[PDB]
């Protein structure tokens, strides 16, 4: 009926197999967890001595493409997006050594009570 | 430094090391406690028993679950250095029971070994929710997991009266519980106030008194309940509400409890929770409660501050030594509360500003759900072949060639 | 081109927010601008919003 | 040096039984010498010793026995303030037996909630 | 014994001291009364001993689990032992259980278990 | 479960009846008990009818 799915998840082992098994094309980035690596290797249509060993060795920005869209699976380096997504991650060491910060405890305990969430 | 060259300083990316989960592993006698102490001292700014940040104090926040008593002496320096250590001897601390959720309350008061546990669970939940609603009328969304005040003696009285109730089946008047003196009970909430003596059950047409639906089904539950309520080494739960000093900790005194475990009384960077004198039955429950409180505070603070176009400014790190004691691989029901709470920080902790330092001498015994989420490893000497095999398969593939030094490190 | 993104972290608006001179508009629907009437739900969704709770249904 | 040895197959007694001139004595406790008062046990052990049986129990057996034990503990220990079923205080078991036996054969009805008659 | 040790340690902490009367409990044929596959027959005994294994070192109280069937002995108690004095084990299950628990279970140590005379 | 409980109760009762002198008679005690009597007990329990006339005892 004209619908497609792009399941994006950094924890493939926690995604339902009834949905991930219908994907014909895979763009695999660097996977660190052994369980995720094994699950992806099992699900991959083409895994012959050159797809089962590159997943942990992938670099930053390099992805392995396995599927019907390409005849030869290969590693592709993708250019950075412009504009870039607003991916914000707290840097613990940087936030430390920035004097003493005193949060407003009343506001957070009020939001905790499901009053002004 | 480097073992290859003693004159080369070894440096790490602090934002790529502390913002993720660290796993410190080793064997007994390898001094894994010294490594953690050195790392934390470098973090907080303790060098040669001196505080480098004496003028202006930084934003370092570390909470250490000291199951034994070792790390207090690693942060106790001279008072002239202006360093404050939030040492919480929880055995002599006020940690009320009404801060717990369904799992911890069920583990503390309900034994799953005995049969007919569903009735006990349902009755306990109903009584707890009713007491919470009664003592907190201003709140609207009050649930079984709400951190709001409720008396436990009243719940015990409610269960005891349910176990002893007798219903009246005389025609005409409605079927209501009948007391000894003959006065009927219009509202069942009077069971909270005090223990009651009910009328005897008779099959005569004049009286026709039948037993209650839950009569005689809580004989063993009440004994365990009263044993728990009369334990003098569980006084840190404020579990004896008869004492005037333990009934003064209501829902209002909740903001002063979070400040206690986060080192916010006056000013403190390192908090050490000494979980040594606690009975081993409730060791995991206390850890689960503290971790849940910290995680919920971080989550709510991050959600509140996201609408302000900012991020968390108080990232916290949790040091978990002797992890296998309370988050083991093969655990039953008593460890369910601790494992579930820690897994919520090991999977959803980076976003809200929480980090884990899993310290254990038996990595194979710690649950893989928490160890597999660790990115950086500080591996000391390991002599158990079942431990080296597990940690070798968890390290990055590039370090598998160098992972053969573990039994040789000294 | 038609693409619908389900974002739970609010990290994709920047990648599609460019200058207005390019005449490229993005349909960013947040909780404030979203309009999902309750009467469009079926029995399961209606009962999981009003009736379902952590207590025992009377 | 303090050592307590739990032995279930006897033995270990001759390994420490030497001549009396050596001034070394062994605190050997057997069934004939051991003195474990029953009132020191808690609720679980009390129920295991007396109430527990192969046949099933009733809804008035555990309840009445516990009440009788608590009443006997209160009667024989007036100086104590908080007396419970698990309290390690002296109580006569023959008095509890007599209480249960007398409760087992009563010939008085309810006659409403009248304390007199 | 545990409660006496606890209370005496509590008094000794007021004088900046510790328990100067430690005790060692030696269990003979432990698998009889602290077994792995146990139901209600041995429940109080398991709990009382387990409270010493997990909490007795702080109050000056040690254990010496002596048994010939380690596979039957509860794993919660045997896992708290730091030192092992092993003898000739004939059963394969006992050998495997002991091998999985030794702090230094290298191949040289593992192979020397049934050879002992 | 009901069959096991009723059979155990009947066996214990018959053992107590046929061996009055013994006191610690249990289900595992090797003492005489008639098995036809246990069969009759179970058969009568299978056809049990209780009188429920108001006032009269439920027997």
């Amino acid at each position: 009926y004209g619908l497609s799915l792009m399941v994006v998840s950094q924890r493939p082992s926690e995604v339902s197999d009834t949905i991930l098994s219908q994907c014909n094309n895979f763009i695999n980035l660097r996977l660190t967890n052994i369980n995720d690596q094994n699950y992806i290797k099992n699900l991959l249509p083409d895994n012959s001595r050159s797809i089962s060993e590159i997943l942990p060795t992938l670099g930053a920005g390099e992805c392995l493409v396995v599927g019907d869209s390409t005849p030869i699976p290969s590693i592709v380096k993708l250019e950075l997006p412009n504009p870039e997504p607003r991916s914000q991650s707290i840097k613990f060491h940087k936030k430390w050594s920035e004097s003493w910060r005193t949060p407003s405890f009343e506001e957070v305990i009020m939001r905790w009570r499901k009053e002004n969430g | 430094n480097l073992a290859q060259n003693e004159e080369v300083s070894f440096t790490l990316d602090g934002d790529k090391f502390f913002s993720k989960h660290v796993a410190v592993v080793g064997s007994t006698g390898s001094g894994k406690s010294c490594a953690v102490a050195k790392i934390l001292q470098n973090v907080v700014g303790i060098n040669d028993a001196r505080n480098i940040n004496k003028s202006d104090k930084k934003n370092s926040h570390i909470i250490i679950f000291d199951i034994h008593s070792e790390y207090k002496s690693a942060f106790e320096i001279d008072k002239n250095e202006d360093f404050n250590l939030n040492y919480l001897d929880v055995e002599k601390l006020k940690l009320p029971y009404w801060l717990m959720n369904s799992e911890e309350l069920e583990t503390l008061f309900i034994e799953s070994n005995e049969q007919n546990s569903h009735n006990q669970v349902s009755q306990f939940k109903r009584a707890v929710v009713l007491n919470k609603e009664k003592y907190n009328p201003e709140f609207k969304k009050i649930t079984y997991d709400s951190p709001v005040y409720f008396n436990i003696n009243e719940v015990f009285n409610y269960i005891y009266n349910l176990n002893e109730e007798v219903i009246n089946k005389i025609e005409g008047e409605p079927s209501l519980p009948k007391l000894s003196n003959g006065e009927l009970v219009e509202n069942r909430q009077i069971y909270f106030n005090e223990k009651l003596e009910f009328t005897s059950s008779n099959t005569s047409k004049a009286t026709k008194a039948s037993n209650g639906p839950f009569n005689g089904e809580f004989n063993r539950f009440l004994s365990r309940f009263e044993t728990k309520l009369t334990d003098k080494r569980l006084e840190f739960l404020l579990l004896n509400q008869d004492v005037e000093e333990n009934s003064k900790y209501r829902t209002e005194h909740f903001e002063d409890i979070l400040k206690q475990f986060m080192g916010y009384l006056d000013r403190s960077n390192v908090s050490i929770i000494d979980l040594s004198g606690i009975p081993f039955e409730v060791l995991s429950i206390t850890i689960s409660l503290i971790s849940r409180l910290i995680f919920d505070f971080a989550f709510h603070y991050s959600k509140l501050q996201h609408q302000k176009d900012e991020l968390n400014d108080i990232p916290f790190m949790i040091v978990c030594e002797e992890a296998h004691n309370y988050i083991p691989r093969t655990g039953g029901i008593e460890f369910k509360a601790a494992k579930k709470s820690i897994e919520r920080i090991a999977k959803e902790g980076r976003k809200y500003g929480l980090s884990l330092m899993v310290v254990s001498q038996r990595p194979s015994e710690v649950s893989d759900t928490i160890l597999s989420q660790c990115n950086n490893f500080i591996n000391l000497r390991l002599t158990n072949i079942n431990d080296q095999n597990y940690i070798k398969n968890l390290l990055p593939d590039n370090s598998r060639s160098i992972s053969e030094i573990l039994p040789t490190l000294g």
